[PDB]
């Protein structure tokens, strides 16, 4: 319907390259491309032939991403380096979206999510963070750490949610992690300041089916002029914010309140790609991929 | 000869290998608990005869909220964070909040033990 021409993303096809960092940040808008021109089924007009290109691409790029997946099947940008709590996270959102392009392995994909399970979540269901990126703009919005608990666990927790299919069966600690994480959002939830946190922390919680009542007003309350969620700082941040927003609605079938918000998000006219571009690029195409799939 | 089905599960804790459905006599899995819990016991367990030897045990940390805190009139004596992780077999130390004095109570120099730890009380 609505959907972005596939020319406007012709840019996000990019050859991944670099240390374990640089080189996500190179495979997240191919892998992200690839999943929007596949839902929107622009590939005919736009090149077929293209297609497989890009998913040697993506390929690629899982290839080398193995290269930085340490014994404890975590992730850092260097293998001598403290893993990451939020790139392997970020790892298995990108993975868990790609499982459906190329072979991504369960057996790396599931011994992150066991090793976020076993090691980063604390007693109260909260995951923390304990060697941060180096590439600090590609996190997006959690680059601000104020309500750094909240934002991180919801991150993580919707990582989590993402691979559930994948590794239910293998990762017996998984629900009860997850369920850790949601009593935690849930509990501090109305507590919450920040529009990009209310977002994120709502689909998180949308996810679980947790989102109702007071918290489903404040959720819903937050947004601006009702098409947006956003923040005084980086307009990417709130972007972000209002893709993750976006996805609790679709979760939430709440197909009334859509279609301002997808209007904001198109009058953006934002194409991904860039420095600092990571979180958004991945993030509003996914939502606006959900958002073609679903939708009456 | 029998072989043995998956290995048993355990609260607060995971396998550290590649789940199977099946395993040869003489094999053998470990385990590891989450953050802060402590593992009691064998890590290892060993496949015999169709049996798994009996796997260990993942005991429990405290969560020192600022919630109980408030309840009782203590906060924590040395840190002012509002919130305190204890493993099991660690001690916290505790303090009046500013205008109470301690009542008829357990020491203020607590133990958490296995996720129960016995607060000090303050009135006034």
């Amino acid at each position: 319907s609505r959907s972005t021409d596939a020319e406007r993303l012709k840019h996000l096809i990019v050859t991944p390259s670099g240390a374990g960092e640089q080189n996500m940040i190179g495979m997240t808008p191919t892998v992200i491309a690839v999943h929007y021109l596949d839902e929107t089924e622009q590939w005919e007009k736009f090149g077929l032939e293209k297609r497989q290109g890009a998913l040697e691409l993506i390929k690629k790029g899982y290839t080398q991403q193995l290269a930085f997946r340490q014994p404890s099947s975590a992730f850092a940008a260097f293998v001598k380096r403290a893993p990451s709590t939020w790139l392997t996270a970020y790892v298995v959102k990108v993975f868990s979206l790609a499982v459906n392009l190329i072979a991504i392995d369960s057996q790396v994909l599931c011994g992150a999510v066991k090793w976020l399970i076993l090691e980063k979540q604390k007693p109260d269901g909260v995951f923390q963070e304990d060697a941060p990126v180096i590439h600090q703009e590609m996190i997006g919005g959690l680059r601000n750490n104020n309500e750094k608990d909240m934002a991180l666990t919801a991150f993580v927790l919707i990582s989590l949610q993402e691979a559930k299919d994948i590794c239910e069966e293998q990762v017996n600690s998984l629900p009860g992690s997850i369920t850790k994480a949601g009593d935690f959002l849930e509990a501090n939830y109305m507590n919450l300041q920040r529009s990009y946190t209310v977002a994120i922390a709502g689909y998180a919680l949308a996810q679980m089916g947790r989102l109702k009542g007071p918290l489903l007003n404040k959720f819903l309350t937050t947004a601006k002029d009702k098409n947006r969620w956003e923040d005084p700082g980086k307009q990417l941040y709130n972007v972000e914010a209002t893709s993750y927003a976006l996805l609790a609605l679709l979760q939430l079938k709440d197909f009334d309140f859509v279609p301002p918000v997808v209007r904001w998000l198109n009058e953006q006219r934002y194409y991904g790609g860039g420095y600092g571009s990571t979180q958004a690029t991945f993030m509003v195409f996914q939502a606006l991929a959900q958002y073609q799939k679903d939708a009456p | 000869a029998e072989k043995c089905g998956p290995p048993p599960p355990i609260d607060n804790g995971d396998i550290t290998s590649f789940l199977l459905s099946v395993y040869a006599p003489g094999s053998s899995v470990e385990y590891q608990c989450q953050n802060l819990y402590q593992l009691e016991g064998n890590n290892q367990i060993t496949c015999r005869n169709g049996q798994w030897s009996e796997p260990p045990k993942c005991l429990d940390p405290c969560v020192i909220s600022q919630e109980i805190m408030e309840k009782y009139n203590i906060k924590l004596k040395w840190t002012n964070q509002q919130k305190l992780y204890s493993r099991t077999g660690d001690i916290v130390e505790f303090v009046c909040k500013s205008g109470y004095h301690p009542t008829k109570s357990h020491s203020f120099r607590a133990m958490c033990q296995n996720g129960k730890l016995v607060y000090p009380s303050c009135e006034e």
